[PDB]
RNA sequence: AACGCGGGGUUAAGGUGCCGGAGUGGACGCUCAUCAGACACCACAAAAGGCGUUAGUACAUCUUGACAGCAGGACGGUGGCCAUGGAAGUCGGAAUCCGCUAAGGACUGUGUAACAACUCACCUGCCGAAUGUACUAGCCCUGAAAAUGGAUGGCGCUCAAGC
């Protein structure tokens, strides 16, 4: 509940050398519609030259999910910053929804590598359709046949405010 | 691999053109009876495997060129090949089964059957007894030559042979390992 | 001595390598010294032969 | 040969597997995500252990000993509530200790302080049996 | 990266039995009754089918996955030597001074001694107490050889190590100096 | 964040295992150090390395059977044209053919005065899914030596009470 992908699309000021410009749009990941506005004008000013001061908003919609009950495989292409130079990165994960997919990663990439949120850039978030695009071992072992397993030495909840059992609790639930 | 695509078309064409298949399991034969066997039968027969062929013969399987190559699938298991010939299934019942070898020991290799050298005179130098004391066996210099009076079992069947022994059997020129081109069922006959 | 005595005796104190780090003594195909102390250096050398 | 071996067993998580929720409800397992998070569903009619269709931590969990058979994977709400009530999950559900000791502490709490009074009473005339073939026995050792 | 499953097999011979129990491995055959004891390692223990044990692992990591071969592998030889025995063989490697060996079975505590004299020249005297169900041996078959058989391999192997350490040369060039007693071949008592 | 004397409510910076008012709170990972680490100013550490572990980039091989181990084979001109008491691939000077196959050189190495043998390259029996090389950056380790007994504030902490 933390993300939302949303629509944005923005255009350049009309002028009376060109009336009715182009209009582009963009998908954008974030928490609510005041830093999706922002972060839209983050990434156009990187390939366009428009600017906030000379262009307006058209549009801002909701994406939603469009079976949040089925299980997926996803595949992200990323780009970010190390302690030294900028390198691409492709990674996968299991779940639900689009949404789902990138909240993990941005977990992933803070513990793996150290990535803050404001040095990596999205490119592409694609569902892998057929069982045959997997390619990570991680993913291939849940993917297998008639999985089953154990849980083995589970430690039971126990209220914190009961101090002072008086029997040796088991580990077999 | 251009071979090994040479040899996808040697393969596709040549059972395709010979209706007589044969099936021969060669394990462990030296390049000799190949080459005296190759040469024979060059004017008449060819003879020629490779690789174990898994989806090789598969891909003649997939059009109906014959029904019973999909019979055939189970038998291959390996270092089994074929052969084509223009001649009759009684011709070629000993026709590749002659030029049989005689192979020695190898230095411990397992004999099938019990060996014995006969009582004899060998007729050789009584200058290598260095071979035969060492085994501890009774041997005889008569006439100059090296003679056994009493017959000495050499090994048990199925025992491994030691190296002194594997020498004797060397220079002796007696053995049981008789090495020839072993046959399989063909065409379920 | 007998020459395949002499082979016997020489395999645990003539084939092997050594470290040019720490000067350990290691087995005569490791890649990599087994000794904490040079970080499991990998700049390995035989051991001399006396000739 | 001979080959005695002890150790343990445990119930394995299945497509197919009941469990039992922290709130009393029940679910069947109709896919594996990860070894921490499970899809499942209970369609029952009894309000009381029905739950919406969803993803269940392993954590919040307890593995019951009823397994549905032959439950296809990723099957939809329509087919397993049709299973679910071929097999008779709701009464084989009921039969069991998890259950009972549950309806046994929902009595004791529902007690009112007359209801308290009259089980000491209640017990005290059962207590005065105990004592006299208790006596008896001990006495004959 | 957690493996969810990992499993190996042990197959057991008709002629003897395994109990386990606790982790604690007996192994019971024709030779004698050997005990181990694998409570530092977690792994589960089943009967796969009539005459074969599984060991499995459940999400291990890449270093815990690692001793599950090594438990293999010790239950095995743990069975090999019951049924079999292990023998090792040690040989005397000396230049000018002769060794001088000599091996007595102690009555207080059934154990076996081994002495050694005449080591480079030196007056001092070795002894060496081998561990208990090893037996040693002076050669019959060829000159300056010892042989050590047992039950347990780490009993046997131990032992042989202890003696090959205790002869060294000190303060000398030891690729000239190559005087010791070595171990020469491992096998087994029966074939 | 700026100040008269008091009562009630809410917060800032900072905190919630004990000293100590308030979570042994929730989710996903990384780390095992015989010198771990633990919060701006601030009370220090570098160049250079690791087949410790984790994630990633590029190229190549493989169910027409790849890497490992074990097992078998390893052919004519041709002892090449030349050297020669002797050199047959292997003192030495100088090129590199086809038949035979799926397969062996007018040869890597040991070896003979020279042969031979053993090879080896190379191919093939067995096996059943991966394998090889070079790089990038996270934690940990090496690099890391001073004088009274001693300081993440202390106690202590290991699916943490560390990052
Ligand atoms: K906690
Ligand atoms: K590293
Ligand atoms: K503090
Ligand atoms: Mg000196
Ligand atoms: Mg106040
Ligand atoms: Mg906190
Ligand atoms: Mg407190
Ligand atoms: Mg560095
Ligand atoms: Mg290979
Ligand atoms: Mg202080
Ligand atoms: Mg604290
Ligand atoms: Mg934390
Ligand atoms: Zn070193």
């Amino acid at each position: 509940g933390r993300l939302q992908e949303y629509q944005v699309i923005g255009r350049h000021l009309p002028t009376e050398a060109n009336p009715n410009p182009a209009l582009y749009r963009m998908r954008i990941f974030a928490p609510n519609e005041v830093v999706a506005k922002s972060r839209f004008w983050y990434f156009l000013r990187g390939l366009k030259k428009v600017k906030k001061a000379t262009g307006e908003i058209v549009s801002v919609n909701v994406i939603s999910e469009k079976h949040p009950l089925k299980v997926k495989n996803f595949g992200i292409w990323l780009r970010y910053d190390s302690r030294s130079g900028t390198h691409n990165m492709y990674k996968e994960y299991r779940e639900t929804s689009r949404v789902a997919a990138v909240e993990a990663m941005y977990a992933d990439m803070a513990a793996r590598h150290r990535a803050r949120f404001r040095s990596i850039h999205i490119l592409k978030v694609v569902e892998l359709e057929k069982t045959e695009d997997v390619k990570r071992p991680y993913i291939k072992q849940l993917v297998a046949k008639n999985l089953s397993f154990p849980l083995p030495h589970r430690v039971p909840k126990i209220s914190t405010k009961k101090i002072f059992s008086a029997k040796r609790p088991s580990t077999f639930s | 691999s251009g071979n090994k695509a040479g040899y996808f078309d040697k393969l596709k064409g040549l059972l395709e053109e010979y209706p007589s298949i044969f099936v021969v399991s060669v394990d462990n034969v030296s390049s000799q009876q190949m080459h005296e066997i190759r040469k024979a039968l060059r004017g008449q027969g060819v003879v020629l495997m490779g690789k174990n062929t898994m989806v090789r013969r598969a891909l003649k399987t997939f059009m109906p060129d014959h029904p019973e190559y999909e019979r055939l699938l189970p038998f291959v298991k390996g270092n089994v090949g074929f052969v084509f010939t223009n001649g009759d299934l009684k011709e070629v019942r000993e026709k590749i089964l002659s030029n049989r070898i005689k192979a020695p020991a190898r230095a411990g290799a397992i004999a099938p059957v019990d060996v014995w050298v006969p009582a004899g005179n060998t007729g050789m130098e009584p200058g290598k007894t260095s071979f035969f004391q060492a085994l501890g066996i009774p041997t005889k210099i008569a006439r100059g030559t090296i003679e056994i009076t009493t017959d000495i079992k050499l090994v048990e069947a199925g025992a491994k042979v030691g190296p002194s022994e594997a020498t004797l059997l060397n220079m002796l020129n007696i053995s049981p390992f008789t090495y020839g081109m072993g046959i399989a069922q063909v065409y379920d006959q | 001595i007998e020459p395949s005595l002499k082979a016997l005796a020489s395999k645990f104190n003539c084939d092997k390598m050594i470290c040019r780090k720490c000067y350990a003594r290691l087995p005569p195909r490791a890649t990599n010294c087994r000794k904490r102390k040079c970080g499991h250096s990998n700049q390995l050398r035989p051991k001399k032969k006396l000739k | 040969a001979e080959i005695n071996v002890e150790a343990t067993s445990w119930r394995r998580v299945e497509v197919g597997r009941v469990l039992k929720l922290e709130n009393g409800s029940l679910a069947a397992i109709v896919e594996i995500i990860d070894h921490k998070r499970v899809l499942a569903d209970g369609p029952s009619s009894d309000p009381k252990l029905a739950t919406p269709r969803g993803i269940v931590p392993l954590s919040r969990a307890l593995l019951t000993p009823i397994v549905i058979p032959k439950l296809p994977r990723g099957a939809r709400t329509g087919a397993v509530k049709k299973a679910w009530e071929a097999y008779g999950v709701d009464a084989k559900w009921k039969e069991t200790n998890w259950a009972k000791k549950q309806l046994q502490q929902e009595r004791r709490q529902s007690l009112t302080d007359f209801d308290r009074f009259k089980v000491m009473r209640l017990k005290k005339q059962r207590r005065f049996e105990e004592r006299k073939a208790l006596a008896k026995i001990k006495a004959a050792a | 990266m957690r493996y969810i499953h990992s499993e190996e097999t042990i197959p057991v011979p008709e002629n003897l039995k395994v109990s386990i129990k606790s982790r604690l491995v007996t192994v019971e055959g024709p030779r004698g009754k050997l005990q181990k004891d694998l409570s530092h390692i977690a792994v589960n223990f089943s009967v796969v089918k009539k005459g074969v044990i599984g060991l499995e692992i459940h999400h291990g990591s890449r270093k815990d996955v690692a001793a599950l071969r090594t438990v293999r592998t010790i239950i095995n030889n743990m069975i090999i030597g019951v049924t079999k025995g292990f023998k090792y063989k040690m040989r005397y490697v000396y230049a000018h001074f002769p060794i001088n060996v000599n091996v007595e079975k102690n009555a207080e505590t059934g154990c076996y001694e081994v002495e050694i004299r005449n080591f480079i020249g030196e007056k001092i005297v070795r002894k060496v107490v081998m561990a208990p169900g090893v037996e040693v041996e002076i050669s019959k078959a060829q000159k300056d050889e010892l042989i050590l058989s047992g039950n347990s391999l780490e009993a046997v192997s131990q032992s042989a190590a202890d003696i090959q350490q205790i002869c060294k040369v000190r303060n000398k060039d030891i690729r000239k100096f190559l005087d010791g007693i070595y171990v020469s071949e491992k096998g087994n008592i029966v074939e």
